[PDB]
RNA sequence: CCCGGUGAGGCGGGGGGGCGAGCCGGGCUCUCGCUUCUGGCGCCAAGCGCCCGGCCGGCCGGGCGCGACCCGCUCCGGGG
RNA sequence: CGCCGUUCCGAAGGGACGGGCGAUGGCCUCCGUUGCCCUCAGCCGAUCGAAAGGGAGUCGGGUUCAGAUCCCCGAAUCCG
């Protein structure tokens, strides 16, 4: 049709898609952290993931801060055996998409 | 009287009958009427001495 | 006859002289975020070097060709909601005792019949919100040799059909009488979009600094031009 | 070891300033058209002693060039300032004591 | 229409009124603080008999949620006697004793004679 | 992207007005555009032009422009 | 889970006088009502925080086995 927008959204390193992904990311970075979108930004990826364009279906856009999960402990001091002295380089077990 | 007692008294019990009555002293009234008329007067002198200069020059 | 009472009292609006009047400040207002956002997103489309694939939507159909276009696209509007019923009735009493050629709406249908070479002219709305839906149609038309043209307004392309907005519109077939008008448009369109596609695929948009900051450069350059203009003698 | 007294000062709750009886942040007059192309004249209503501060403050009183209102401002008093003195501010202000100019 | 002030304030729009399509609760709840529930019984103690005899009052143990207004207007319904004033106090027991002082012409001793307490 | 300020209040160009260097009334460089003797007052328009609306050119009462230059893509600045 | 934050990245006022339009109740006279625009409006942060801070206005005499500036009598007083 959708198969053109699909193969287009795979050249994210191109010129047009690196301009669009950048003006989109700039505009998204100015709105709230969790706000309702009027319509699906990617209508194809939305159909593929189950979005029928009918009443009741809602699209929320949401932003999440990148990076790992620093351990929530006082200054350093995770009292335990040296195995669990790790705070900085830890990673979270759920993807940022699952947190969105 | 206390502030909230002023609702009881009559206006004559709260102001003296004069311009700026009961919100400014008489000495600074006469000594403000003076400065008002005098400054506007000098503003007139300077207004005159402006076009008096522009006449010759 | 003049009255000696009506004096003329002019005010002096100098610095510290008298209270400034209720002037106009539509430039200095603090706007809401959504207003300031869209007002300074329209500027990024003037500062950023816009690739020619998105920039090819600014060079749009003129104001004289647009009228005649929608004049021809008014004889081939789809049927309404009431005409849909009244055709089921005139088909009923037809049963008791051809389909006309019309417009064709939607990207998924225009693209699928531009590949089938069924179209004779394609109109594309110049301001599709996610532009990815019509980024490819220009090149797919040029490739298939279909006469396409970009029209200003997906809310005016959307009045042909009876919906809020439309994206594309296609003339597949036309009646006899209007085939001349269609051939008098396909000419003036193909010579403007398909013929110069080489020079459309190369033309980057945007990349233009704000006037406040182009005057600071035109002034400095002027000083260094009037330098050689005055030091030579 | 216990958090040293030096470290215990960044949290606060004891080491916060005593800003109870202070009269306000002593700041210059904000920049407007007048202060940017001419001069604006104000008077000195009084000179007060701000607590916990060696310098004195001076309530300079201008009038808003856009509304009918008398704006007060808390400057730090230059030396030689007295009450009823006239303080001018802006680019075209003359150069004497207490006369803020670029 | 020029912007005279540099502050874009939100424009006032229109606000309708509730025109429900069905009342939530079917029927208005009956007033459970009736004129009868608001007065339980009197007192027959020589601390209140000197009030009736001397002060020309009556002493009722009224409901605790009752105002001096509800009491006044609830003795002027159950007993048809205009009332001079009402003085309430919540006992350590928990009930709200109320000293009702009758109009000058009405005689407490003779309106307590009627209702029973005498 | 960051910072400061403000009730994001006159920013950038252009025009219009006055003073002086100059060429011989006309084009440019300039600059300014109205507040410095005093512990006063200062808004919510005077004025000229234009139109309309009721009662008898005349009473009454409204609106628009100038006054208060036009045009602009970031509120101004400072970083980057 | 929530925490931070209290004017800070905010379309943060549901108000007022006058006027114009509309309706209503009655000496439908003349006020009052509420609907719609026009005009005007700063603020500075929802709310909580003191029975010793701020905070209008009650005193005399009598009386009970236990309550009185609180009940009774008599004199006032503030707010609406
Ligand atoms: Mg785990
Ligand atoms: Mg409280
Ligand atoms: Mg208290
Ligand atoms: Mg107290």
């Amino acid at each position: 049709g959708y198969k053109y927008i699909q193969e287009l959204w795979r050249k994210k390193q191109s010129d047009v898609m690196r301009f669009l992904l950048r003006v989109r990311c700039w505009q998204y970075r100015q709105l709230s952290a969790l706000h309702r979108a009027p319509r699906p930004t990617r209508p194809d990826k939305a159909r593929r993931l189950g979005y029928k364009a009918k009443q009741g279906y809602v699209i929320y856009r949401i932003r999440v801060r990148r990076g790992g999960r620093k351990r929530p402990v006082p200054k350093g001091a995770t009292y335990g055996k040296p195995v669990h002295h790790g705070v900085n380089q830890l990673k979270f077990a759920r993807s940022l998409q699952s947190v969105a | 009287v206390r502030p909230k007692v002023l609702m009881r008294l009559s206006k004559t019990k709260k102001h003296v009958s004069r311009a700026y009555g009961g919100s400014m002293c008489a000495k600074c009234v006469r000594d403000r009427i003076k400065r008002a008329f005098l400054i506007e007067e000098q503003k007139i002198v300077v207004k005159v001495l402006k076009a008096q200069a522009q006449s010759q020059k | 006859v003049v009255n000696p009472l009506f004096e003329k009292r002019p005010k002096n609006f100098g610095i510290g002289q008298d209270i400034q009047p209720k002037r106009d400040l539509t430039r200095f207002v603090k706007w809401p975020r959504y207003i300031r956002l869209q007002r300074q997103r329209a500027i990024l489309y003037k500062r950023l070097k816009v690739p020619p694939a998105i920039n090819q939507f600014t060079q749009v159909l003129d104001r004289q060709t647009a009228t005649q276009l929608l004049k021809l696209a008014h004889k081939y509007r789809p049927e309404t909601k009431q005409e849909k019923k009244q055709r089921l009735l005139a088909r009923a009493e037809k049963k008791a005792a051809k389909r006309p050629p019309v417009l064709r709406a939607g990207v998924n249908t225009v693209t699928t019949l531009v590949e089938n070479k069924k179209a004779q002219l394609v109109v594309i709305a110049h301001d599709v919100d996610p532009i990815e839906l019509v980024v490819f149609l220009p090149a797919l038309c040029r490739k298939m040799g279909v006469p396409y043209c970009i029209l200003k307004g997906k809310a005016r392309l959307g009045r042909l059909v009876h919906r809020k907005t439309c994206t594309t519109v296609a003339f597949t077939q036309v009646n006899s009488e209007d085939k001349g008008a269609l051939a008098k448009l396909v000419e003036a369109i193909r010579t403007n979009y398909n013929d110069r596609y080489d020079e459309i695929r190369r033309h980057w948009g945007g990349n233009v600094l704000g006037p406040k900051s182009v005057a600071r450069i035109a002034k400095l350059e002027k000083a260094k031009a009037k330098e050689l203009a005055t030091k030579l003698g | 070891g216990r958090v040293i007294r030096g470290q215990r000062k960044g949290a606060g709750s004891v080491f916060r300033a005593h800003v109870k009886h202070r009269k306000g942040a002593a700041r210059l007059r904000a920049v407007d058209f007048a202060e940017r192309h001419g001069y604006i004249k104000g008077i000195v209503k009084d000179i007060i002693h701000d607590p916990g501060r060696g310098a004195p403050l001076a309530k300079v009183v201008f009038r808003d060039p856009y509304r009918f209102k008398k704006r007060t401002e808390l400057f730090i008093a230059a030396e030689g300032i007295h009450t009823g003195q006239f303080v001018y501010c802006g680019k075209k202000a003359q150069l004497n004591i207490g006369n803020v100019l670029p | 229409k020029i912007r005279t002030s540099p502050t874009f304030r939100r424009p006032k729009t229109l606000r309708l009124r509730r025109q429900p399509k069905y009342p939530r609760k079917s029927a208005p709840r009956r007033n459970k603080l009736d004129h009868y529930a608001i007065i339980k019984f009197p007192l027959t103690t020589e601390s209140a008999m000197k009030k009736i005899e001397d002060n020309n009052t009556l002493v009722f143990i009224v409901d605790v949620k009752a105002n001096k207004h509800q009491i006044k207007q609830a003795v002027k319904k159950l007993y048809d006697i205009d009332v001079a004033k009402v003085n309430t106090l919540i006992r350590p027991d928990g009930e709200k004793k109320a000293y009702v002082r009758l109009a000058p012409d009405y005689d407490a001793l003779d309106v307590a004679n009627k209702i029973g307490i005498i």
